[PDB]
RNA sequence: GGAGAGGUA
């Protein structure tokens, strides 16, 4: 059940809840965006295939030609990755695309073909994905983050009364396109109904409505009921609809049937309606003072006259109802109105409508459009056609058609990408609907209305609007003449489309420098979920309801890992199971729940579909049958928890982990600490600086394996085999024979990269971890790389640590370091730094790297060779000579100060034209040689490996063992054999031998060509030296290491090891925290973490002293089991008796050390089993022992807590911060010292400071310290020289910066000058 | 080019940058004395460079500048003496980043040190709001002569004790030389060598280090104490007092003039930053200052002799927690039955779930403090006895160090209840303490509690800036420039009542302004104090015995200099003990002050007298109404309960038309409900007995006869 | 010199 490999360290594991879907790998998301970004898909429905088929065809306008697409290709990449990292040029790759011009015949009918060219048009640059996922553009690998955008369709947005100070609500309507013209609904506060298109000038719906061509009896048909009126002999019998008397008054009586339904003054109840309908009654005879306040429905105009009567949509006069009554109208139609079922909200817009016609509705959209320009009859039309309809310019993509149905109670989920007349009037409708009660708003933080936007699409989309250019351009090309000549080349042009690329790629606000100074950075840098960016919302302007964390986010974004600062809650990460939906919205693992048995199939749910369900979430007691052992059963149900029966349940959560991110899934114990303290350890976790050697750590949460081979750096096996022949920079294995495909043998060979810098500085290298002859099995890990130990990640490194203040060392929150940590060397860090010098082509000529320069001792140039470039190895310090450059009439390279270490590596780049100096035909050779002997290693590593394939397929029928040997390899392949598919391997094996040869052959001569060609370059530059430094940042009182708890602090003293205090067995500690940190700031996870990891190394010890003297497998085996045991009911269940009594051996081996303890975060191990565990090794059960004191050496009273704490070296070092100035160079506008480390620049004496030195009297010191030390230049020069002669004074003069803002204020019209 | 923070008013005109400056990382090195600070090696021959060089040119080492230059480029071993004699007597600045408060930038002396790291002495982190989790520090050096003797005698460390904002001590020792006095000054029950007898304090020292007698038991030793009542002399006076061996080592340290119960209590925070005032009130500053040195020595030494540690069983779970929340969950079970069978309506079902869970929530607070704070029952060398407890995580609370009850709530009882983002209140509150694990809910929610926390910390701050900024910018010109403007108008200072208690006594109101009119005892003629004296502490004594009430004070807002306020009107300068000294700047002062705690600050029936005494009313015009009460008829009727001694203890704001038990200059119980109203409703009250004839009161176009139709009696309604 | 991104207090 256990991998050979896996034996080596098995982790003893706590928990309880059985595993029921294992991590998926954790970079998903961008090597699935980008793998559909580019891809052959005859569908036409991802990447680049859609926006191909979304612009082309091109018709021209006669049109009597066009231009159509056919397919696309993308070549072979010009450099593979390690060249375009050495050099600085982007790893793209070409794109080639088939178009196809054809030519019809214009006299004959629309539609021919006189003669059709087509020719394969250069386009474009691409940039391609490593296989990490992360894009290389300028030897400065980015990566790309995901945006959180709002999607597109339909929202009922309102304003919570903050407008008209009338505490009056005003709901809104707003469609949101994919791409294209936003649309806005608004309610005035006096209940009109105003559109606004793209936050222009407001307007009246009703133009709107017009616009469409509708009359206005169109549109009350449309938005109303219609009552009925019946002149008749007795004044207006009316044909009344019984709903209507449900919520209003009678104002007179009603009376029918001969009975008195209800009299004026009275509420009409319920009663009465009931009884209406009982008496069925129809018709109610009504007095005419009802229609006093009626308006019509349509026109009604007069039979003879022709004339009109009384327009639609006015109000009701006696004296028009005596008009109607002479023309003899026996039916009139008017509106049903009332103040809270339907309220009039058309008729007022109606009313407020300055328009009539179609005409003047798209003039009066014309000029709000485009101020000026007097409109013509076609300007609008086109103007309104082509903004909302055409599908060139306006597009609801699939997912907002699939939004706008679903928010509309529609039935299909595919439809057109554009509008129509319904869609605009069913919006409305909707909005009134919620107007009048019916419905509700919608909020937006809901994960339900957000979509992630991962790099395929943006990327996509910046090609489109790529092509959209050459697209104009063309169809303007082809509008001429003139076509009996053209090619489909010098139309297309290649710099719009790879600007529109390249720019995006290169410099945008989503493509981001990608910190590299960990397996986990990279990992958690690459599932980042940004809101920020185009078409987000910006950092500083943000309200706070954006940052809050809603209800939705449990199990799809973490919610407590997040930048703090600035930008909180803008940044949040994605969650360990989060899978993107196929729209794109974020969906969730959830184990179905039949009728009473947990099962264990899954489904994803999305946001919206978990606000129906019942879900119980994932420590829920069951016990071997799904059947939840408790009856009253937590749940979430919809945007909040409750209790619910055993049988009301849906869904059951995954595992008791889903709900953290990655990053923060290595914490141990994070159930005990606070929110914000974890969310820093989290925070810190992600900048620990790798280390000389690391070292696993004792207590972690089974999480690190995952993250460890799931990044890039270790070198995870492909193909299980055997071990060959390892080395300090190579593997090579022979892979199983199940695993091998029937020809081309082989056998699988790994390089490793050796010290190279990562983007902070930081070494990264791999080390195996194998030795010769043994076997290992697919997805096994097989070398390290930075921070990693037998495959399981490792930040930093585990100390023993002891509670307890001391001397004040540790006063505020200062760690006291004992110098064993330094004296053992474990924790320095190697730092790699990269210094570059060009020779510029400037006047005078250009200057030379000669050897030689001026006024300077030989000793400074012993380091320098003849040519004038430092040897390899040579162990400079500060200030000193790395490449001797030239003033043409010294700017030579120098070491910054302060920093030492050794030359690892030069490379030198020369122009075209330029001949090549010594040093670089030296390195060139160098190189050349290097190449050969690598490939010819190769070539006859995999050529062994195929004849021990044919050696062993010649003895299967047909061995003589002997003869192989006499005849030698050379000639193997051609001996006899019986007639069968043997006979056909071996023809074939013999075939990929020679192709094999072939391949070499070819291989070699292309890296000769790559190597000693020339280089391309900058203009202006004749030649690039660099040189990498190699430095060892040891440790210093300064540096800021941190625990994973958010405890950090600043390492404050060194102290020797006999004053560091020591228990009884005589072993002193290595750090003493401070005491005082832990309740204020609440995160018992340390305390915690601490006991456990004295309980794992007192088991270790004690493995230790048994192995020191020599005790047989007898024992080991027995307490090695007994160890394992001891779990409350846990799921490890290890098996000693099935090692192969040696394999029991080497786990003491590596156990000897402690034994590492595993924790699920929120399923993690309580007090009693670290009791019980504590108490198998001899320590106190308490926890806390008796120490004794260094100097002194009496007693401390009061038990201390001592144990073993797991702690990391931030990338906040010391030597990097600490800076001085006395008199350096000077900016060039406004005479002050420049600003910043890299130049030699001075502090800011803010303007707080200035404030804060006038609150006290001093006032000489803040005159010369804004005077004579910064601006004021004859004074500051006048200060220099008193200073040197002894003499302290000034001479203030006046600020230089005050004249230069008198002449920037002078240069307005203002005229501004000092007067007597 | 001019606009905005990138114009050249904010940017490059009123802040610039500066040369002779240096920054770094700050470590702690509590070896220091007060008035210095260390150095590194580095920084200091890069800052002095050109002292270096006009000492190296005067000792004729180096016969020009290039060859100086040489000389420092490579450190011959003489630069290092070089530079050590120019450091001698030569103050520099030092900066932290968000500077707000006239304390956020001091002077020091250096201290050459072989590191990397700025150390600073660990008092004055307090002042600087400097913890040293990573924070950097910005050195500047003062070049001319003026400014070194402008920093040595302004912004020495030693010069700034007194916060502007208010009298209160700036250097109160902080957080970990407080446990440690605290943890000294105690006393178990029955300790190693109780009831001897011994000659002193050092006497004691030396018990206690040769391991003979623990750190804390009762023991008699003779004191001799010192009371300078005289007229600045000095009595020394022996006696025997009975106190623990902790207190009795702790006194070697105080200076001469201090009482002996100074040091004999406890010693929490409070008590020592007390100490240090009185201290400084009696014994001028330097003795105060070497004092508060000895005072942080000392602390960090026991301290760390204490080994008080933190572990898993210091954190005791009360053992009713678990029946208390069964009864509690019951409880609710019960009206939510209620509520299913309609018997109550929902919000009232809320209101009482609510309410129950808050009681509950008290109830394991105050099991779990019982528990915590005096668990310790140790014999007494006959059967048994209890006394304070000294579980450590209690021992740190209660000292002061570290931590309020609310976070040894959080962490042993249950941790309340928790509210959702809009404001509401879940119903279901967080029944699991630290020690226990939560669950995924009660943590998501939590996690939610945390971050709204945390954005509004950077929003608040954000905004307080622009605040402070403001402010600072319109007071900006005012400065003292007089001596005695010559008024006599003031306002009337009394101490503040909220309708409660005295949130404010007089005491802490008029301390250090000078009077207007001087006052008249309650033995009314007797001229108490003189009309234009400063009332300091023992004026303020005066006060207080004789129980003056209201006191008219010379006010800025009044003083009638042209161009700024005269010295007399400010009153005490309030960052040493004396008056405003002429020409100096306050507004700045002001402002700061005004602005530097703006960030410490959150963004979003009848009368029941509580103390015997006589009652008075103001702007009284009543009536005495039918059941022989008083019914009041003016609105601006304000109720005072003045005690025996005839000063205001306490008001009430009386409503129109209230029945009032009393009359006038009664004596009232405490605990008396003295009057009651109708906050509701609003009457039409008359004056006089009478009949009552409705004139115009005409129904059908005027009023209406909505007479009433549960009762039947008259009604019509206007 | 100016922009954009990330980070620390
Ligand atoms: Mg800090
Ligand atoms: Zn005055």
């Amino acid at each position: 059940v256990y991998s050979y490999t896996e034996k080596k360290r098995i982790r003893k594991d706590f928990g309880k809840r059985p595993q029921v879907l294992d991590v998926p790998y954790l970079l998903s998301i961008q090597l699935d965006s980008f793998q559909k970004f580019i891809e052959q898909d005859p569908e036409g429905q991802y990447g680049l295939e859609a926006a191909f088929r979304s612009v082309f065809p091109i018709q021209s306008y006669s049109g009597n030609s066009e231009l159509q697409y056919v397919s696309y290709r993308l070549g072979e990449p010009v450099f593979d990755v390690q060249e375009c990292q050495i050099r600085g040029v982007t790893y793209s790759a070409p794109l080639r695309v088939k178009l196809r011009l054809v030519i019809y015949e214009r006299e004959a009918p629309e539609g021919t073909v006189k003669d059709i060219k087509e020719q394969e048009v250069y386009m474009g640059e691409i940039p391609l994905m490593t296989d990490n996922g992360t894009f290389v553009i300028n030897g400065t690998e980015r990566v790309i983050v995901s945006q959180l955008h709002r999607s597109p369709g339909v929202f009922f947005d309102s304003d919570k009364g903050k407008t008209h100070s009338s505490g009056k609500v005003l709901y809104n309507a707003r469609i949101i396109p994919y791409r294209g013209s936003w649309l806005d609904f608004e309610f005035d506060p006096k209940d009109n109904l105003f559109v606004r298109i793209d936050r222009r000038r407001k307007l009246p719906a009703t133009i709107i409505l017009r616009a469409l061509n509708y009359t206005t009896e169109q549109i009350l048909d449309l938005f109303f009921e219609k009552v009925i009126f019946e002149i008749r002999d007795n004044k207006l019998q009316m044909e009344l609809v019984p709903e209507r008397l449900r919520g209003e008054t009678a104002s007179f009586d009603i009376e029918a049937n001969g009975k008195v339904y209800v009299e004026k003054g009275r509420r009409i109840t319920a009663r009465h309606i009931r009884q209406l309908e009982k008496d069925d009654v129809k018709l109610i005879e009504v007095p005419v003072e009802y229609i006093a306040g009626k308006v019509v429905a349509k026109d009604y105009i007069d039979e003879s006259t022709g004339e009109l009567i009384c327009a639609a949509n006015m109000e009701l006069s006696l004296d028009l109802l005596a008009k109607l009554s002479q023309s003899g109208h026996k039916r009139i139609e008017t509106l049903f109105t009332n103040d809270l079922d339907h309220g009039p909200y058309i008729s007022e817009t109606l009313r407020v409508d300055p328009t009539n016609d179609r005409l003047s509705a798209l003039v009066e959209i014309y000029r709000m459009m485009r101020p000026g320009e007097p409109p013509t009859r076609e300007a609008a039309e086109s103007l309104f056609e082509n903004l909302f309809f055409s599908e060139d310019r306006y597009d609801l993509s699939a997912v907002g058609r699939m939004k706008f149905n679903r928010s509309l109670l529609r039935e299909e989920i595919e439809g057109s990408g554009i509008l129509s007349k319904d869609d605009i009037i069913d919006v409305m409708k909707k909005l009134i609907d919620i107007r009048n009660g019916k419905g509700e708003v919608d909020d937006i933080d809901h994960l339900g209305n957000r979509r992630i936007r991962s790099v395929g699409e943006m990327a996509e989309n910046q090609f489109r609007v790529g092509l959209v250019r050459v697209e104009r351009a063309v169809k303007e090309r082809l509008s001429l003449g003139d076509l009996d000549t053209l090619m489909p080349q010098d139309m297309i042009n290649a710099k719009p489309i790879s600007a529109a690329v390249k720019e995006f790629f290169g410099s945008s606000q989503l493509s981001q420098f990608m910190d590299q100074n960990n397996p986990l950075s990279e990992i958690t840098h690459k599932r980042r979920i940004s809101a920020l960016g185009p078409g987000g919302l910006t950092r500083e302007r943000a309200g706070f309801e954006v940052r809050d964390v809603h209800p939705t986010h449990y199990g799809r974004v973490c919610p407590i890992e997040t930048p703090e600062g600035p930008n909180i809650g803008l940044i949040n990460s994605l969650s360990v199971y989060a899978q993107t939906n196929e729209y794109g919205f974020l969906e969730t693992p959830y184990r179905k729940v039949t009728d009473g048995v947990v099962t264990d199939e899954i489904h994803y749910l999305s946001a919206i579909e978990e606000g129906n369900y019942v879900i119980a979430q994932a420590n829920s007691n069951l016990d071997e049958e799904g059947h939840f052992v408790e009856d009253l059963v937590t749940c979430r149900s919809k945007g909040e928890s409750s209790l619910f029966s055993r049988d009301q349940v849906d869904y059951m959560d995954v595992s008791t982990q889903q709900v953290v991110s990655v990053g923060a899934s290595l914490i141990p114990f994070l159930e005990h600490d606070d929110a914000n303290r974890a969310l820093m350890g989290a925070n810190m976790q992600r900048q620990a600086v790798p280390t000389l050697r690391a070292d696993k750590p004792l207590v972690g949460t089974g999480m690190e394996r995952a993250v460890a081979v799931d990044s890039g750096v270790t070198a995870v096996a492909k193909r299980g085999g055997v071990v060959q022949y390892v080395d300090a920079s190579r593997i090579v294995i022979k892979v199983n024979e199940d695993e091998m495909y029937p020809g081309e043998a082989g056998i699988d060979i790994y390089n490793l990269t050796k010290y190279t810098r990562s983007n902070q500085n930081t070494c990264i290298n791999q080390m195996p971890c194998v030795s010769l002859g043994e076997p290992v099995e697919r997805g096994d890990v097989l070398a390290d790389g930075p921070s990693t130990d037998l495959g399981e990640l490792a930040l930093g490194q585990n100390m023993r640590v002891a509670f307890m203040p001391w001397n004040g060392y540790n006063f505020e929150d200062s760690i006291l370091v004992s110098e064993r940590v330094v004296q053992e060397d474990r924790f320095t860090t190697i730092h790699i730094q990269e210094l570059a010098c060009v020779s510029r082509d400037t006047k005078l000529g250009p200057e030379e790297i000669t050897a030689d320069i001026p006024n300077v001792g030989e000793a400074a140039l012993s380091k320098l060779d003849e040519s004038g470039i430092v040897y390899i190895g040579a162990e400079v310090t500060g200030g000193d000579i790395l490449v001797g450059k030239v003033t043409p009439k010294d700017s030579s390279l120098r070491v910054p100060n302060g920093v030492s270490g050794t030359v690892i590596d030069v490379q030198v780049f020369t122009r075209d034209g330029v001949e090549k100096d010594k040093r670089a035909l030296e390195i060139e050779e160098m190189q050349l040689k290097q190449a050969k002997k690598d490939l010819s290693e190769e070539l006859q590593i995999l050529e062994a490996g195929l004849f021990s394939r044919i050696r062993a397929v010649l003895v299967a029928g047909g061995v003589e063992a002997e003869k192989l040997d006499k005849l030698p390899r050379d000639r193997w392949l051609e001996l006899g054999l019986t007639d069968e598919e043997k006979q056909n391997q071996l023809e074939q094996l013999a075939e990929q031998y020679d192709e094999l040869k072939h391949e070499f052959e070819k291989k070699l001569e292309a890296k000769r060509r790559k190597i000693t060609q020339g280089d391309d370059l900058a203009p202006g530059v004749l030649k690039i030296v660099k040189v990498y430094l190699a430095v060892k940042r040891r440790i210093q009182p300064g540096d800021k290491m941190a625990g994973r708890h958010g405890n950090k602090g600043v390492i404050s003293k060194i102290n020797p090891i006999e004053d560091m205090p020591y228990d009884e067995n005589g072993t002193p500690v290595d750090i003493v925290l401070n005491p005082l940190g832990v309740p204020s700031r609440m995160n018992i996870g340390q305390i915690l973490e601490t006991h456990l990891g004295m309980a794992a190394k007192g088991i270790g010890d004690k493995i230790n002293a048994m192995l020191k003297q020599q005790q047989e497998v007898a024992k080991l085996r027995e307490f090695i089991q007994r160890a394992y045991d001891l779990g409350a009911d846990v799921r490890q269940k290890v098996d000693l008796s099935t090692f192969s009594d040696e394999e029991v051996m080497r786990l003491a081996e590596n156990l000897r050390k402690g034994m590492p303890i595993a924790t699920p975060v929120f399923d993690g191990a309580k007090e009693a089993e670290i009791k019980e565990l504590l108490k198998l090794g001899d320590l106190p059960t308490s926890g806390q022992i008796r120490l004794y004191d260094g100097r002194t050496g009496e007693q401390f009273e009061r038990p201390v807590t001592v144990g073993y704490m797991y702690m990391l070296k931030l990338n906040h070092l010391v030597d990097d911060k600490m800076h001085a100035r006395s008199t350096g160079s000077y900016s060039l506008v406004t005479q002050q010292p420049l600003g910043g480390k890299a130049q030699f620049g001075g502090q800011r004496f803010g303007e707080m400071e200035v404030w804060a030195l006038e609150a006290y009297g001093a006032a000489y010191t803040l005159q010369e310290m804004l005077t004579v030390k910064s601006d004021d230049v004859n004074g500051r020069t006048k200060m220099y020289k008193n200073i040197v002669d002894g003499n302290h004074q000034m001479e203030p003069g006046m600020p230089e910066s005050f004249n230069v803002l008198l002449k920037e204020i002078r240069s307005l019209g203002i005229n501004i000058e000092l007067e007597d | 080019m001019i606009k905005g923070k990138q114009g050249r008013f904010r940017q490059n005109l009123l802040g610039k940058r500066v040369d002779y400056s240096g920054r770094s990382v700050i470590t702690v090195g509590p070896y220091l004395r007060l008035h210095q600070c260390g150095l590194p090696k580095k920084m200091a021959l890069e800052l002095f460079k050109p002292f270096i060089y006009g000492k190296l040119e005067l000792r004729g080492l180096a016969t020009t500048i290039k060859a100086a230059k040489k000389m420092v480029e490579r450190e011959e071993a003489v630069v290092w003496d070089i530079l050590d004699e120019v450091i001698r007597e030569h103050p520099v600045l030092l900066n932290r980043a968000p500077t707000l408060h006239r304390l956020g930038i001091q002077a020091f002396e250096p201290v050459l040190i072989e590191g990397k790291a700025i150390q600073l002495h660990p008092l004055v982190c307090a002042a600087y709001n400097a913890d040293f989790d990573g924070d950097q520090m910005a050195v500047h050096v003062p070049l001319t002569l003026e400014a070194q003797l402008e920093a040595r005698a302004l912004m020495m460390s030693t010069n700034n004790i007194l916060s502007p904002a208010n009298g209160e001590p700036i250097i109160v020792p902080s957080q970990d030389v407080v446990l440690g006095l605290y943890y000294m000054t105690r006393d178990c029950v029955n300790a190693k060598g109780e009831g001897m007898v011994l000659t002193g304090p050092k006497e004691a020292e030396r018990l206690y280090r040769s391991g003979l007698a623990s750190l804390h038991a009762r023991v008699k030793v003779r004191i001799t104490e010192y009371e300078k009542d005289a007229n600045g002399e000095l009595v020394a006076k022996t006696s025997l007092k009975d106190t623990t061996v902790g207190r009795a080592i702790l006194w070697m340290i105080v200076p001469k003039g201090l009482p002996y119960s100074i040091v004999n209590q406890a010693l929490g925070k409070k008590a020592i930053s007390k100490m240090l005032n009185t201290c400084y009130r009696i014994l001028g500053l330097k003795p105060t200052v070497i004092f508060a040195d000895q005072i942080m020595y000392t602390g960090f030494a026991y301290a760390a002799r204490s080994g008080a540690s933190v572990g898993i069983d210091d954190m005791v779970i009360p053992e009713k927690k678990h029946e208390i929340i069964s009864e509690a969950e019951a409880e609710v079970a019960e009206i939510q039955e209620q509520f299913q069978s309609g018997l109550v309506t929902a919000g009232e079902r809320y209101n009482k779930v609510i309410d129950i869970w808050a009681a509950a929530n008290d109830r394991v607070s105050k099991a779990m403090m019982d528990n915590l704070q005096t668990e310790t029952v140790i014999n007494r060398d006959g059967q048994e006895e209890k006394q304070v407890s000294f579980n450590s995580i209690y021992m740190m609370a209660d000292s002061g160090a570290r931590g309020s009850a609310a976070q040894i709530r959080q962490l042993a009882g249950m941790r309340g209840l928790m509210a959702k983002p809009d404001g509401s209140i879940i119903e279901t509150p967080i029944t699991a303490n630290f020690r226990e694990g939560l669950n995924v809910l009660q943590y998501f929610i939590s996690t939610h509690g945390a971050r709204k926390g945390l954005a509004d910390t950077a929003l608040k701050t954000a905004n307080s800036g622009y605040l402070t900024r403001r402010l600072v910018d319109v007071a900006q010109d005012l400065v003292v420039t007089e001596d005695d403007c010559g008024t006599h108008e003031g306002i009337m200072m009394t101490p503040v009542i909220e309708g409660g208690d005295v949130k404010e006594p007089l005491r802490d109101r008029v301390l250090g302004r000078v009077t207007a009119e001087d006052v008249l005892k309650p033995g009314t003629a007797d001229i108490l104090v003189p009309r234009n004296t400063l009332l300091h502490e023992q004026w303020c004594d005066l006060l207080e015995e004789n129980s003056v009430d209201a006191v008219k004070v010379r006010s800025v807002v009044s003083c009638d200099t042209d161009f700024g306020v005269c010295a007399h009107c400010y009153g005490r300068d309030l960052a040493r003990g004396h008056i405003i000294n002429k020409g100096e700047a306050i507004g700045v002062i002001a402002a700061q002050s005004i602005g530097e705690p703006g960030t410490q600050l959150t963004m979003r029936s009848s009368i029941q007298v509580k103390n015997k005494g006589s009652i008075k009313l103001s702007n009284v015009k009543s009536v005495v109404n039918s059941s022989g009460k008083l019914v009041i008829t003016s609105r601006n009727t304000e109720l005072k309960l003045i005690d025996e001694f005839g000063r205001t203890k306490e008001s009430y704001k009386v409503p129109y038309g209230a029945v009032l038990a009393k009359g006038d200059g009664e004596q009232v119980a405490g605990g008396e409900t003295v009057a009651n109203w109708d906050p509701h409703t609003m009457p039409v009250i008359t004056e006089v007995s009478g009949f009552v004839r409705f004139t115009d009161m005409i129904d059908g176009q005027t009023i209406t006869r909505q007479t009433d139709e549960l009762t039947g009696l008259s009604s019509l309604v206007v």
